[PDB]
């Protein structure tokens, strides 16, 4: 029902580990995604925790139950944009706050 | 005054339920009465829907004076009620292509009976639940429709022109016509007297309703299922008389027994159900899916329940009823010499328990006018009465009751949230062409067709055949593996169909 | 081909009606949902709507005062405001469910995030 991300600003370089972790506060459930929104563009689709098509292999989501957390293995500067979780239920949709560069 | 209008349109939907009754029960007797196979009473059973179709499309478009065209579709509907007694009283005494008449007054009955159910809810809702209790009074007129066949195949089809103390057959004879032709005079004259009171773009929203793959879905299923239930009920009173050795009135009487309290209770728990445990559109759909799958497997269970075929020398045994065999049989010495047209329908089995043909074919000498023969050479003494079913088949025939209401019980509540599982998945500005296009689908597809195919399987059943006429000795094992099977076949993929709904449904966003 | 295009973006002092044509994909078995993004704030859900009935989900910051509809022959979403006081003034995108296509079998999963998105209308207050 409600999700939140702590991390927000992440900053990093080329070769680096990115990790963003946001939790399910209210109503939990498995439907998480990620979404990747450049500045002035709209959102993509990355990890909802399996690959979408065409997103490099690079993305990771994972869960223990309440910590959902984004992963990237190399900090490429092709994705230096806002990261948002999104929370999927049957006739609830929610957003996070934003984790950035 | 709108309390005149309710009480007219209460007895509107009596007449109309009691008309529908009276021609479902009939038809094994207008089978017998005029020599017809089971495909051409299926075909006159569909030409009721026939008519419907013929109707329908034009009063969907047209409102007139809903009052009076009500009444006129109840004129019309004891016109045809009438016309199809007619023939009784234009035809000669029966003994043991008039049916265009029949046919012709099942039409003009459904296009009589296609103005009641729309134009009365919408004068319904123009001047002011109700519908509802429309319902519960029309299941008053099953209850009479049932009684009256009931006590109307125990009279003989010519009461009123015989002494009657010279007919030789009974009612458990396969040769016994009953007096249907009063049944429907009245139910003709009592939707007479109910039309008395009454006198005084889209095809676009059409590829919507198709681009929709859940309504697509629902549709096969519905159309399948509905099928299924149409061609079970067009021939159930056939089936138990030919598989369980059943008078016509006996079975009606008991199949109006079964249906009618069952029914009644069923259109309010299915109802219920929904409303006291709060049931969401998925948690309806498991819940008539549940209602299927419990049906099926009753269904199933008729299977075990199918009689033996009956001893009878000539078809499943020797003309001796020495070994068993049932076209082109040959003759044994002890009846070749009694030559005989090789074609008497005179059932007379013989205390070997062993149903022969005729006394001339029995090799029977002497009668005694009850009637009991002597010397029946391939016998190894007689009775006119031909020999009726075991123990064995009465047990399956009180199993087959009890597993009858069952299912008659959750039929009910399986059907009741079809309906609601078809709207409720489209827009409601659009629900009105959906309820219209599941109508045409379903009435056409399953009423015309499914007792023409169930009656063609049927007679390809058949072991005897009269004059071809109609038919005299079912293959019982045969019989009741057609008519099971196909339902059988019907409603599985039905199933199979529940269950991608279900798949496919549960991952939809609802609000 | 899966396209969303809105447009009915404009100032206002106050009511506004937005629209999110769609294509390359069978209407029926699909979704609309809004999504509000404030100037340099994140993405916020407004209301959605499903398109094989009229079921609807709207949102807590606006309820009494906004409307979404969807007619199945046009192939759109429609989205209403009423009352335009000065806090709808954010961008609005439009987005679908991911569609399943197994053989001509179309059915929507919510489990996947929205796969198809709008470009947006800007809306002034
Ligand atoms: C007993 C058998 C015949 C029952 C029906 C089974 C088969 C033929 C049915 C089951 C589900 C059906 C599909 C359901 C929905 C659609 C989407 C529609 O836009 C085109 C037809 C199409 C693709 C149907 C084609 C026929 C179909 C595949
Ligand atoms: C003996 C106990 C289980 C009671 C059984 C009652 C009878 C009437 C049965 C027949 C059909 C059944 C329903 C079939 C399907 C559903 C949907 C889901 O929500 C589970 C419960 C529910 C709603 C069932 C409740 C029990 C039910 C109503
Ligand atoms: C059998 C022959 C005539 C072909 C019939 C085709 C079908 C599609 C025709 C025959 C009867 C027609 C229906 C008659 C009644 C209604 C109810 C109305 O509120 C919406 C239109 C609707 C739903 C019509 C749609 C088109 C229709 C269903
Ligand atoms: C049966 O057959 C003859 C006639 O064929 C009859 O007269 C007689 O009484 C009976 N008994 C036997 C066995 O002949």
């Amino acid at each position: 029902i409600q999700m939140t991300q702590s991390p927000s600003s992440l900053s990093a370089s080329v070769g680096d580990r990115v990790t963003i972790t946001c939790r399910a506060s209210q109503s939990v459930s498995s439907a998480v995604a990620w979404y990747q929104q450049k500045p002035g563009k709209a959102p993509k689709l990355l990890i909802y925790s399996s690959l979408y098509s065409g997103v490099p292999s690079r993305f990771s989501g994972s869960r223990s139950g309440t910590d959902f957390t984004l992963t990237i293995s190399s900090l490429q500067p092709e994705d230096f944009a806002t990261y948002y979780c999104q929370q999927s239920s049957s006739s609830l949709i929610t957003f996070g706050q934003g984790t950035k560069v | 005054g709108f309390k005149m209008f309710l009480a007219a349109l209460s007895f509107s939907y009596i007449a109309k339920a009691l008309g529908g009754i009276i021609m479902k029960i009939s038809i094994t007797q207008i089978e017998r009465r005029f020599d017809i196979s089971s495909s051409l009473a299926g075909l006159i059973d569909g030409s009721f829907e026939i008519g419907n179709l013929l109707v329908i499309v034009f009063v969907s478009y047209f409102g007139l004076h809903r009052p009076k065209l009500i009444g006129i579709g109840c004129l019309l509907m004891g016109t045809g009620s009438i016309l199809t007694s007619l023939p009784h009283f234009f035809m000669g005494y029966y003994r043991y292509h008039m049916w265009i008449y029949v046919f012709m007054g099942n039409m003009l009955r459904g296009i009589g009976e296609t103005p009641i159910v729309p134009l009365g809810i919408s004068y319904i809702d123009d001047f002011a639940l109700y519908l509802g209790s429309l319902n519960a009074i029309g299941m008053i007129g099953p209850v009479i429709g049932f009684a009256l066949g009931s006590l109307f195949a125990k009279m003989y089809v010519d009461i009123g022109y015989v002494d009657l103390s010279t007919i030789r057959i009974t009612p458990k004879d396969s040769r016994w016509v009953g007096a249907w032709w009063l049944g429907f005079l009245v139910s003709g004259l009592f939707s007479i007297i109910s039309s008395i009171p009454f006198f005084f773009g889209f095809f676009q929203s059409l590829k919507s309703i198709l681009t929709n793959p859940l309504y697509v879905i629902f549709l096969l299923l519905t159309l399948l299922q509905v099928s299924s239930f149409i061609g079970s009920f067009t021939y159930v009173f056939k089936y138990m008389e030919q598989q369980y050795g059943q008078s016509a009135s006996h079975a009606n009487f008991l199949l109006g027994i079964i249906t009618i309290p069952t029914v009644a209770t069923g259109m309010f728990l299915g109802g219920f159900i929904i409303k006291k445990f709060k049931l969401s559109l998925v948690g309806i759909a498991k819940f008539s899916f549940l209602t299927s799958m419990i049906s099926f497997l009753f269904q199933l269970l008729y299977f075990p329940l199918i009689c033996e075929s009956k001893s009878v020398a000539g078809l499943t045994l020797t003309y001796d009823g020495n070994n068993s065999v049932h076209v082109d049989v040959p003759l044994s010495y002890c009846n070749s010499e009694c030559n005989c047209d090789e074609s008497q329908w005179e059932p007379v089995c013989g205390n070997n328990g062993i149903t022969y043909l005729s006394p001339c074919l029995a090799g029977c000498k002497s009668s005694s006018g009850h009637t009991v023969f002597y010397n029946c050479s391939c016998v190894e003494s007689a009775h006119l009465g031909e020999c009726p079913r075991d123990n064995t088949c009465t047990r399956k025939f009180f199993i087959y009751v009890a597993i009858q209401v069952i299912n008659s019980l959750f039929s009910a509540t399986g059907g009741t949230t079809f309906i609601l599982l078809t709207v409720k998945i489209v827009q409601p500005e659009l629900k009105a062409l959906a309820m219209g296009f599941q109508s045409m689908v379903i009435r056409t597809l399953g009423g015309i067709l499914a007792p023409i195919y169930f009656g063609a399987l049927i007679d390809k059943t058949c072991m005897k055949w009269s004059t071809q006429g109609a038919c005299r000795i079912y293959n019982s094992v045969f019989f009741g593996r057609v008519y099971l099977g196909l339902s059988i076949a019907l409603r599985f993929p039905a199933l199979v169909l529940y269950i991608v709904f279900i798949f496919a449904m549960k991952k939809k966003f609802q609000g | 081909e899966v396209q969303l295009v809105e447009s009915g973006g404009g100032l206002v002092q106050g009511s506004l009606r937005l629209s999110c044509a769609a294509s390359g994909f069978n209407f029926s078995s699909s979704s609309i949902h809004w999504v509000r993004q404030a100037p340099g704030k994140g993405l916020e859900w407004v209301a959605s709507i499903s398109s094989s009935s009229g079921s609807t989900s709207y949102a807590d910051s606006v309820k009494g005062r906004f409307t979404i509809s969807a007619d199945t022959s046009k192939n759109t979403a429609y989205l209403q405001m009423n009352s335009l006081r000065a806090e709808d003034t954010a961008v609005y995108y439009c987005a679908r469910y991911y569609i399943k296509r197994w053989w001509l079998m179309s059915w929507e999963d919510y489990s996947m995030g929205l796969d198809y998105w709008g470009q947006g209308t800007l809306v002034t207050v």
